[PDB]
């Protein structure tokens, strides 16, 4: 019975964390579909040139 | 580009170093990050590096500086109490820069001086620190501090007008630290165990190798005579530690007491340990650093004893950073360079004319750990061949509660006739015939019961029957010894020797009734003999007595018939 | 009694035949692993 | 950053990287795989090119497939939590549970925490079986190996001390951590159907890995235990017992792989490096700082070939408290459990026993039994080389002790002895013996305990 | 001609030259050091480079560093002056006396002076030991190994020989070559101490290699040794004995080698070359050309662990004219010396003994102590049996001979005995049996010297 | 598996045939696989490692072999097929050291893993006394079970 | 050494096996087969009815368990002396003798099967009836 | 063959002696071709073996020496020599064992390849019994020949 409780409390606990994130992946998502998303963009592929690897270039949805 | 260097490459263990022009082979060197490292190959454009740690902490372009050591070391006064590595650094500097010590001048301005020679005191840490002329220095004291209180770094002294000298000095750990001459084997380092002091003597500055399988109480030995033996300073390289080996003796240590003060023991020690996650280079070095330090206060004019738990792991962890850098294997794949160097390790033991005169030792207990029962290589093989003394506690002896579990037949001295001198002038007169005589007991049963394995021992005369009888009280009432009782935890020479006695004079007299056509049967119940069993737990010569308590009784068995 | 030492005898030789012939197959393996490579 | 395979042999993959070489030891991450194919960083070979170990089956790869450094190593989703919970050799759920929710993330090689103290282990851990806790105690901060061989109930005897330890008034908490390496699926059945039904489970972590799973995942497996035991014991307080079955099994997982390492073979065919890998695991027990908790290791240690002398179960011997011996000569007389009373002993055991621990007389006749014990087996000797009419009236009484702390002392029934009730009989045996021959026993024991 | 070191690994040194190889042996000079540190030549590994051996720590060597060819290896100031002069395994002083003054120098690998004669090695060396010199005689030009393990005094008993020794009315004037290998400082302060005391280093020239000298010098000591002998045997028709210990030390240090010389190893990690290496020293014994002089060795070698099988000290026992083998068991019985009597051969006896050599009784002496010997022995065996009371009178009188043996003939008080004084002990031990008894004695012997 | 066979299909063969006996008791059967031998396999396998240049180990064997024996023997048991029902897989293993020895390959891996060992005495074959299984020497720790 | 691994592998290569033994050699018993150690794997395929005859395997599992038990007995003989042996294992020890001097030894000869079953009769009469554990009743009341 | 010389000279020292003994067999003499002794010609080659880095088998010897030394026996033999006429070479070989061991390599190569072994016995040698040639281990597979 006690082992009964923990579970219960796991799968309740579990349920949170996973509409915590559906939401968190909800928002990026719909993310492209705002402003401010350009930004974004661009400020990643500014690491992929800014890190270790030598210029040359990068691809991406047509949008 | 002479004194740094710049990583070119890192992986499979070995770092490639471009630079560091001037490094010696075998030199520790410092990576940024702050681990260590051992030149290993010097080639014509790069360093190969040992690293004694984990190598991602090594990158590419990684700054790489020498330490200028197979030394260094720092030895003045601030080296009592003091936990190290093995490196020498709290468990970082070495020695106080702040703590004041009262220097005590023991020389003029206008003597005449040379290396070794004594210019001060130190009372530092009762040992009383003696300030040397470092090797290498002489000429005139022209200048020379008054009794007063100074850091380490202040000049207490100035030499032919400018050598400035220090309390403390440097000494390359590599390098053995200069002597005279080196005393032959002649004076015995005093156990108190009566096993080894009678029949496998260790002279001070000798090497007795200690060895046999996992868990027959190798260590303890160490660890007794640490605790009980005549060396006024020890230097315990607990090596090969695992699992928890580490923890314990981390808090353990820093509450065992020194029997013969009453204070902790680690006030006249210096631990080196050697654990798992430790680089195979630091765990090599180890024993060096020890013997350095070690070298260093016999210097002063002190007995030390060098415990190194233990060279097994010592080669296994050479062998690691020999197979990294391709060297080629041999016998169980150990590089060929290995016996040389276990040679010139043992060889840096003795006890040596100091210079400045004076006499100081070391004395070296290393522990043997061969991979299984085996013993052969890595370890004992090489080790048994340098040196001289051997206690092998033997499991089977163990098993049968016979302490100290030292086996009588398979060890050896070779210290034997280097020590009888000091128990003859100083305990008994007799204390080499006893021994020899009880050897030959023990040898004799040895052969006896070797046949009676074959024919059984039915047809055993008295004379025989009587030889197992008197050796199996020597090995009960003699060799076997209570590490856990209160009493028979250290055996003391005086009541060594008149143990032995009331043995060998029990010996005779059984010897001499069986000849007068005494039953065996009669002796062996003799009620003597149960005290004789119990002498071990007096603590008072009590014991001595049951000599007049044995032969009245052998009278009473006169009188019988 | 000289029954002990004798068939038991055979004993000890199968025991002896058994390794220091066998623990050679192998000190020379091993040798043989990098000893080959 | 990514990195592109150029060589793969068995577990061991080459991996080069253009820009920012991974550090030794990070994790790197298979690209293109269904399942999840870590690497792990071993050495930088040069010319900007790491050698790799992989943690699963490489087949399917392909030279110039791509590789992620995930930017550090594997690690411990640390909390109280990971009690009640069955996990695989990495960490991950088997109970049909949910991933644990990390507390903290903890390194699993040993250097997170610096948990241990400068101090000797001591102080009970009641195990419930009369021939550990009445003649060879298991303290708190041991490393105690149960040394045994094939076909021998081993693992029986490491699932009921999980199922019955406890730590009889402490004021600390107690938990169990149980790690299974190289198990068949039936035997992974029976461990978790046997923690669940007991309710052995509820202040139990335990980690399963399985013959078939990778042998990397294997290897992290007593890493993964040694590291919740530290969290446990350190962060929360606990006396934390741990169960290692088997290390003989991590040991042929760990040889495996030097083969594919490059490195020239030690005797046997073991990895050189045996005894400093095995050595990161028996450092890791003892008290924790702060002296509330403690980390206590029961490693089962079986005889390939039952040779005792193998350089594997060799080696864990110094990383021990206490060991018990099982040989198959016993067993096979059907005396169960199948302890060599000549070969089981106890170290640390001094720093458990006494007044104010066991009872004053514990050391005296601990000593007693050994050394009737030990005579008595070498008599078994004797009687075969002279016959049992041959043998003396005082022999034949240590023949006969022998007999009965094998019948008496060494079996139990199934049964939770207390160290009362192990003294005991220990002194009930001792009364077979002539008192005249109790040499290690003082006087002043025999009159009050005899 | 200089050349640029290229490679470092501990002892072993690569060295480029562009101009003029430096052929194998040739010692080479590493420029930049504070202390002399000489590379020997041991290969020539192609491109211009040769591979050596160090005889100095190699700590503090930098790629590129610069090296000279000295022109030559070590070799042999050879003089008559040799004698009286302690020197190290190479030949430089350790007395603080000044450098030999050549009247040759002379190669040391064996090929120079070619001075064997074709001849049987005959004629007395009297040891001053009756175990040798009465029962396992040795011979001018034999090689009579000493056959000993760790612990036992084998050593003494070479430093006895040493100071004992003669050639009893030769024309010829006598020598000893004492080269010790591989030993402690104390050990060397004693060889010295020892030689000087005592006036026997007169006629002697001594070598002492310590255990922390070079790997390399320790190789070429035995070689310095025999060079020495031959020298003084042939062109001074000296009898030279030369005495080698410790060869198992010798061997430590060859195998150390063979590893890093890249050689398969053979059968207990040895050198496969272990027998052609140790037949360059055996074979440099016997009668040199004119039979004016000859060369006699007496070779040390310890057991390894006892082993009298292990290759080193078994493929000995072919280079010997006379073996005597001492045994650990017969130590610990207090027998001294430990000689183990049906183990020790006159591989060569029987040419070193008889009239104008020793004495025409000492074969049948030798023979009947050692059959008298062996039979008290078993009798020991008997006597365990039966009871000495059951005893007949003739098997006790056998008994009580080899106890009569062992305390007057074995046991030496230390004492130069002349074989002279030998066969007498042996004679008066004798008369303890029944004449009738004697049955390895033809009657010719029993009048004349009974 | 004949030897005219390459080392790959026998090495095969048990995996083959442990496949089609997990297929039967699928189905709700209890199959019986009889494995003529592993002694034979494992010479199979270490033929394909040393041509592969893998580095060989105790009488030249692959250091692989061990793990994957037990995976072998692993997939052994009695269980709920899917849909419920049960079936099972039992295995018997043919043992053939190289002679007598009875160290690698076959036996020394083997009898670790198995749980039943029946030791055919070719002394109590002679003796006539069949079938020849040694009573002293062989275990079921299926005793109880 | 028959465990040697040459001649070890080849045993089941085999349908008959004939072992020679030194130690039989060198008693004066040849041909030096050890009969405790050759066997025959497909023997029962061409014995019996029809074959050779209905009695053969009976006949050759008596023989080879009498000879079996008549060799222990030699070693218990050097154990307990020949006289403290029991007179029912007299009858085996001196069976196996007469295998080996009448069923081994052939003086170079051509025996039918028929002549080598007639043989093993022979010497199994020396045997106690009741002691033919191996051959049914049906077997001795025809052939006996 | 003494000491000092390579381990090939006395290798081939058997050979050059056969061919010398095969010549004036050849001329129609009976030549007797005394081997002292093929112990030490086999230590001599597992030196040179060994050196070569190739596999020590028992006792460290190469695989390569039964064959060899089988052939060498081999080359024994009473012949018609060419352009009729008869001769013969027959070999007596010494046979020394590491130490009464009698096994590897000498004695137990060669007591296979040999027809005749005539053992002297130590015992018999010292009870005074000349020749020491023990008639119970001493054998002729010429006897009916
Ligand atoms: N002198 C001794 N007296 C009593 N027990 C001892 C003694 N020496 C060893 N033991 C027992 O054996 C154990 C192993 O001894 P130890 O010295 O630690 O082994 P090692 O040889 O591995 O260094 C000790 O912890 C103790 O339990």
């Amino acid at each position: 019975g006690e082992l009964l409780v923990a579970t219960a409390r796991t799968q309740a606990r579990g349920e949170v964390l996973e509409e915590v994130r559906r939401r968190v992946r909800e928002a990026l998502e719909a993310l492209p579909q705002k402003p401010e998303w350009p930004e974004v963009v661009r400020k990643l592929a500014l690491e992929a040139l800014e890190a270790l690897p030598g210029a040359k270039a990068l691809v991406a949805n047509p949008e | 580009m002479i004194q740094g260097v710049i990583q070119k490459i890192a992986g499979p263990a070995v770092i490639a170093k471009g630079m560091l022009g001037a490094r010696m082979y075998d030199i520790c060197k410092v990576g940024e990050e702050g681990l260590v490292g051992e030149i290993i190959r010097l080639d014509g454009d790069t360093a190969f590096v040992q690293v004694y740690e984990d190598t991602s902490g090594l990158k590419v372009g990684e700054p790489v500086v020498s330490t200028g050591l197979p030394l260094a070391v720092e030895l003045g006064p601030g080296m009592l109490n003091g936990i190290y590595d093995g490196i020498q650094r709290p468990l970082v500097h070495a020695l106080d820069r702040e703590k004041k010590w009262a220097w005590t001048p023991m020389v003029k301005p206008g003597d005449e001086v040379r290396g070794g020679m004594v210019l001060g005191t130190v009372p530092e840490f009762g040992f009383t620190h003696k300030i040397l002329v470092p090797p290498d220095v002489r000429g005139r004291v022209k200048e020379v501090k008054p009794a007063g209180e100074y850091t380490v770094e202040e000049p207490v002294v100035v030499l032919e007008d400018g050598t400035e000298l220090k309390m403390y000095h440097t000494w390359p750990v590599r390098r053995a630290r200069p002597v005279q001459r080196k005393l032959d084997p002649n004076t015995p380092f005093l156990t108190g165990m009566r096993i080894l002091d009678v029949l496998f003597p260790v002279a001070m500055g000798g090497t007795a190798a200690i060895p046999g399988p996992f868990g027959s109480g190798k260590t303890v030995t160490q660890q007794s005579l640490a605790k009980w033996s005549n060396a006024d300073v020890v230097v315990y390289v607990g090596c090969g530690e695992r699992g928890n080996e580490m923890t314990d003796v981390l808090v353990e240590f820093p509450e065992l007491t020194d029997p013969k003060t009453g204070g902790p023991l680690m006030h006249r020690t210096v631990l080196i340990a050697n654990t798992s996650n430790m680089p195979v280079a630091a765990r090599e070095a180890s024993i060096y650093v020890g013997v350095t330090i070690a070298e260093y206060f016999r210097d002063q004019g002190f007995s030390v004893a060098l415990m190194a738990d233990s060279t097994s792991r010592w080669a296994e962890a050479l062998r690691e950073i020999s197979s990294r850098l391709e060297e080629m294997p041999a016998e169980e794949g150990y590089p060929p360079y290995l016996a040389a160097r276990l040679a010139a390790f043992y060889e840096r033991a003795g006890k040596v004319i100091t210079l400045g005169g004076e006499e100081g030792a070391v004395t070296i207990v290393g522990a043997v750990s061969p991979p299984g029962g085996d013993m052969s290589e890595p370890v004992t093989q090489s080790t048994l061949r340098i040196v001289g003394a051997f206690w092998r506690l033997d499991a089977s002896l163990a098993f049968r509660r016979h302490f100290p579990a030292i086996n009588w037949n398979g060890s050896y001295s070779l210290f034997t006739s280097a020590l009888d001198p000091w128990y003859r002038e100083n305990v008994a007169e007799d204390y080499p015939e006893l021994r020899d005589a009880i050897s030959e007991l023990l040898q004799r049963e040895a052969g006896l019961q070797e046949i009676v394995q074959l024919v059984g021992p039915d047809a055993l005369q008295d004379a025989e029957r009587l030889v197992i009888e008197v050796g199996r009280i020597i090995r009960e009432d003699f060799l076997q010894q209570n590490a856990y009782h209160e009493v028979d935890a250290y055996c003391s020479m005086k009541k060594a020797y008149g143990i032995m006695k009331m043995i060998l004079a029990f010996y005779k007299e059984a010897e001499a009734a069986i000849k007068r056509g005494v039953s065996i049967d009669e002796i062996l119940q003799l009620p003597v003999l149960e005290r004789i069993g119990r002498a071990r737990y007096v603590s008072e010569e009590e014991f001595p007595a049951y000599f007049e308590e044995a032969m009245k009784e052998i009278q009473g068995a006169f009188k019988a018939l | 009694i000289p029954g002990i030492r004798a068939q038991i005898r055979f004993i000890q030789q199968v025991l002896e035949q058994r390794e220091r012939e066998d623990t050679f197959r192998l000190k020379r393996i091993k040798g043989k692993i990098e000893a080959r490579e | 950053e990514y990195t592109g395979i150029t060589y793969i042999s068995g577990p061991l993959l080459f991996v080069e990287n253009a820009k920012d070489l991974a550090y030794g030891a990070i994790v790197d991450i298979k690209d293109g795989t269904g399942r999840v194919r870590g690497g792990q960083v071993i050495e930088v070979s040069e010319e900007y090119a790491v050698i790799q170990v992989f943690e699963e089956t490489t087949g399917l790869d392909l030279a110039t497939t791509s590789v992620s450094l995930v930017e550090d190593v594997a690690r411990l989703g640390v909390s109280k939590e990971m009690l009640g919970r069955r996990f695989n050799g990495i960490g991950k759920p088997i109970d049909g549970l949910p991933p644990i929710t990390p507390e903290k993330r903890l390194p699993i090689t040993g250097l997170p925490l610096n948990p241990v103290a400068r101090r000797k282990p001591e102080q009970f851990i009641q195990t419930g079986i009369s021939t550990i806790d009445v003649m060879n105690t298991l303290v708190r901060g041991q490393k105690l190996p149960i040394f045994s061989g094939s076909g021998l109930p081993a693992n029986e005897i490491a699932a009921q001390i999980a199922r019955q330890a406890t730590v009889r008034p402490k004021e600390e908490p107690f938990a169990v951590v149980f790690a299974a390496m190289g198990i068949t699926q039936r035997e992974l059945s029976y461990f978790i159907q046997e923690f669940e039904r007991t309710g052995a489970l509820s202040r139990s972590v335990l980690f399963l890995n399985k013959a078939d799973d990778p042998t990397i995942e294997r290897i992290l497996t007593p890493r993964m235990a040694l590291t919740v035991a530290e969290y446990l014991a350190f962060e929360h307080d606990y006396h934390v017992l741990v169960i290692l079955t088997d290390m003989t099994n991590y040991c042929e997982a760990l040889r495996e792989i030097g083969a594919a390492r490059e490195e020239i073979p030690g005797r046997r065919g073991y990895p050189g490096y045996m005894y400093t890998d095995l050595a990161t695991i028996y450092e890791r027990a003892g008290v924790v700082e702060g002296k509330k908790g403690s980390v206590t290791q029961i490693p089962i240690l079986s005889m390939p070939d039952d040779d005792r002398t193998h350089p594997i179960p060799d080696l864990t011997g110094y990383i021990t408290e206490g060991q018990i011996q099982l040989s198959r000569e016993l067993h096979r007389k059907g005396i169960y459990p199948p302890i060599d009373p000549l070969p089981s002993l106890s170290r640390l055991m001094n720093n458990g026993v006494g007044k104010g621990k066991t009872r004053e007389d514990h050391k005296q006749v601990s000593d007693q039994l050994y050394s009737a014990y030990a005579n008595g087996v070498d008599i078994r000797k004797l009687v075969a080389i002279i016959g049992e009419d041959a043998l003396t009236e005082n022999d034949r009484r240590y023949l006969q002790f022998a007999d009965a702390f094998e019948r008496f002392f060494i079996n139990q029934g199934q049964q939770n002895r207390s160290i009362e009730e192990s003294l005991q009989i220990a002194w009930a045996l001792l009364s077979m013996l002539p008192q005249g021959e109790l040499k290690r026993i003082s006087k002043d024991h025999i009159g009050k305990y005899y």
